[PDB]
């Protein structure tokens, strides 16, 4: 849960830098 | 799903790229 909740935080950040302007989406 | 593939074995840039609009 916790150990869950601290990678999403990072790949969420990684997600937006990929992406770029295109965006991305995030579910959990 | 995200986690599952990138919250327990390591991802490539190229794998994340995946989850983008
Ligand atoms: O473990 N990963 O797959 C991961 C998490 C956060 C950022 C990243 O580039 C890769
Ligand atoms: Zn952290």
């Amino acid at each position: 849960f916790v150990n869950q909740h601290l990678c999403g935080s990072h790949l969420v950040e990684a997600l937006y830098l990929v992406c770029g302007e295109r965006g991305f989406f995030y579910t959990p | 799903g995200i986690v599952e593939q990138c919250c327990t074995s390591i991802c490539s840039l190229y794998q994340l790229e995946n989850y983008c609009n």
